[PDB]
């Protein structure tokens, strides 16, 4: 049920960073060490820049609801438009350029361990420090469901 | 850079499309603004083309579409139901990215770089070339009169480039017939008028006329 | 909507000084979120300031911009020559951006007053059933003037149309013509064709004059 109308575009580079190049077109800052994930819970949109990815391990997008669970289609403009990540690991960027993460796929967000992550197309934006990852393909079963996904690995 | 397609002109209730291509930032945020003549700056509207997301005016609401293409690195404005009001030079540019705001993908900043405007006439009046006559002279004064032309513009020389010094070439007026008029103007040396040749050289690509009219005493 | 408000509608001043342009904001706008452009005639804007007071990239030492709130200011240093134009304002902190409506920064040069000419239409143009008579105000300074004219001694009204050059770069000076249109029948009623120059170079109006048919 996913459509490109449900990504949060909430950006405000008021430390004129320039970090929202990467979004259209180095280091990791404020580094997470995988171990002892924090939990996800319900993301305010408004918060919110560029798209929203979960990692089940395999990685999907999350698309803006209301905080009753009903697909909005703007933009993450509407100030009640969340993300309900409970309903495994997320991780995102917020709108004044910082990287954030809940749960696990321990691992954080979409890494696995302190050296892996699951690849996914935002992953040099959302940690720029792997640009010279090396990918391997993965494979992983989860309550017999079959997980298939690459992980880039330093 | 930013290279906009050339001129337009359209009759009242026909679309126009205009283009906008630059040479590596593509999807990079997009603004239209437009320029009516002797006015000021008017936001449009725009587009990320990295994700689609367009924002218009309420002036333009219904009336314009702006889209991007991905392979030519060209942005687009199309302005449907068009009347005279819609006459103006229209212009692309490129928000900044560093300390960009966007809010529900509605991307503000300062806007560099420009395209070089397109113009945008919209007229009941049907292309034609114009007619050219003499303002002879009586240092003196003399010149050419162009008259009743669409669309703009006309280019004027004066012995195919060779005398420039002293030349006016005049702003067109659009005259209540809806076609364009203009004079361009040179002071001479009072002595040289019965020996010294001037003619003054009109080019009208719109209607693809050239005139070239000698300019002599009565 | 946020209105920007610029002042003055127009500058006079001589290469060399010093620029103070205006910009008042009907609401407070954030600092972070003001632009001032240049215009040259037949171009495009040129991004000089952001942000109320950061100079755009390129953009030499001389320009700089100030303000908060509701009033912003751009200051020219010390005007070159290639800094006469047309300036504006942009909020883009709130939508819609918004754009002032402009001051010309005009070069200020010493009073001249125009060389007058008056021209009759040729035979060629009243065969076509129109009848254009122009009247040429050439490299006079400052730009105001007034043109007034009359036809067998009766002044006109709603007949004429008025045109002006940009200044001109080597001596800063414009011209103007206006173009008195008459169809041929009522060209031929008359006699007396007189153009009548009001401008501040003149100690009295100037009047060129022809009479049709001679
Ligand atoms: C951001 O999103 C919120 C939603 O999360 C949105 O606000 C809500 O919109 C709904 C729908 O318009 C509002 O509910 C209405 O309230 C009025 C006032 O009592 C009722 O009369 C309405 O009933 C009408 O609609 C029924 C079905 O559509 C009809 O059957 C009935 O006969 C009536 O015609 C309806 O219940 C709700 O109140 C707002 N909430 C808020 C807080 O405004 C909001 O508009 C979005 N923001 C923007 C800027 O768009
Ligand atoms: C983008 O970030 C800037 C800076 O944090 C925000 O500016 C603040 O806005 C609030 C409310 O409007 C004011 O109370 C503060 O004083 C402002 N701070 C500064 C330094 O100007 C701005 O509001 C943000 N924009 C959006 C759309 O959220
Ligand atoms: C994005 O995340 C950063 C970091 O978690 C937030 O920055 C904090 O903002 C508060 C409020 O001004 C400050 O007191 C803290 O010092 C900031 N932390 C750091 C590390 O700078 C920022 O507010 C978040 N942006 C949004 C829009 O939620
Ligand atoms: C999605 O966004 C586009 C462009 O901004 C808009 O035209 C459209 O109405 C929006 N909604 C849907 C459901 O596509």
């Amino acid at each position: 049920s996913w459509h490109i109308n449900r990504t949060a575009l909430n950006c405000n580079d008021s430390l004129q960073t320039g970090f929202i190049t990467s979004l259209f077109y180095s280091g990791c800052q404020n580094w997470d060490e995988p171990h002892y994930p924090r939990p996800c819970d319900v993301v305010s949109a408004r918060t919110v820049c560029g798209p929203v990815y979960c990692f089940t391990p395999s990685p999907v997008v999350v698309g803006t609801t209301d905080k009753l669970g009903i697909p909005t289609y703007n933009w993450g403009e509407n100030e009640t438009d969340v993300f309900m990540l409970e309903s495994f690991g997320c991780t995102w960027m917020n709108s004044t350029g910082f990287t954030k993460t809940c749960g696990a796929p321990g691992g954080s967000g979409p890494w696995i361990t302190p050296r892996c992550l699951v690849d996914y197309p935002y992953r040099l934006w959302h940690y720029p420090c792997t640009v010279n990852f090396t990918l391997h393909k993965v494979r992983m079963f989860v309550g017999g469901i079959e997980h298939r996904f690459d992980a880039a690995c330093n | 850079l930013l290279e906009q397609s050339g001129p337009e002109v359209k009759k009242p209730g026909s679309s126009v499309k205009v283009s906008c291509k630059d040479s590596d930032t593509f999807n990079e945020p997009v603004t239209w603004v437009r320029q009516a003549p002797g006015q000021g700056l008017e936001w449009i509207g725009g587009i990320i083309p990295a994700f689609g997301v367009t924002k218009y005016a309420q002036k333009f609401q219904g009336r314009v579409i702006i889209s991007a293409d991905a392979s030519t690195a060209t942005a687009y404005l199309e302005l449907s139901s068009l009347r005279s009001e819609d006459t103006a030079v229209y212009y692309c540019a490129k928000v900044g990215l560093r300390g960009i705001v966007m809010v529900g993908g509605l991307a503000m900043n300062w806007l560099d770089p420009w395209g070089q405007g397109t113009q945008v006439t919209v007229s009941s009046a049907s292309t034609k070339g114009p007619s050219v006559f003499p303002l002879a002279p009586s240092t003196a004064a003399l010149g050419c009169l162009v008259k009743d032309y669409f669309p703009e513009p006309v280019t004027v020389s004066w012995n195919s480039g060779a005398l420039t010094s002293g030349v006016h070439t005049f702003p067109a007026v659009l005259q209540s017939s809806g076609l364009y008029s203009l004079s361009s103007v040179v002071t001479v040396p009072s002595s040289s008028l019965g020996t010294q040749t001037y003619i003054c050289n009109v080019n009208h690509k719109p209607s693809n006329t050239k005139v070239d009219k000698k300019v002599e005493p009565k | 909507e946020i209105e920007l408000t610029q002042s003055p509608g127009t500058l006079s001043l001589s290469p060399g000084e010093r620029a103070t342009l205006s910009c008042r904001a009907s609401q407070s706008v954030s600092s972070s979120y003001l632009a001032w452009y240049q215009q040259k005639p037949g171009q495009a804007p040129r991004l000089l300031i952001y942000g109320a007071s950061s100079r755009a990239t390129g953009i030499p030492d001389r320009f700089s911009g100030s303000g908060s709130g509701t009033d912003f200011t751009l200051t020219i240093s010390r005007l070159e020559p290639e800094d006469f134009a047309v300036y504006y304002c942009q909020q883009y902190g709130s939508s819609p951006q918004t754009f002032g409506q402009g001051t010309k920064v005009e070069i200020k040069r010493t009073v001249a007053a125009p060389s007058v000419f008056i021209f009759p239409p040729s035979d060629e143009q009243l065969k076509s059933g129109t009848a254009s008579v122009v009247c040429l105000l050439n490299n006079f300074y400052p730009r105001e003037a007034k043109v007034q004219w009359k036809v067998d001694n009766a002044l006109q009204s709603g007949n004429s149309q008025e045109s002006v050059t940009e200044q001109d770069s080597k001596d800063s000076t414009y011209s103007l013509s206006s173009t008195l249109t008459l169809s041929k029948a009522d060209y031929e009623k008359h006699k007396v064709y007189a153009c009548e120059v009001t401008h501040q170079g003149l100690s009295s109006p100037v009047t060129k004059s022809f009479n049709r048919g001679e």
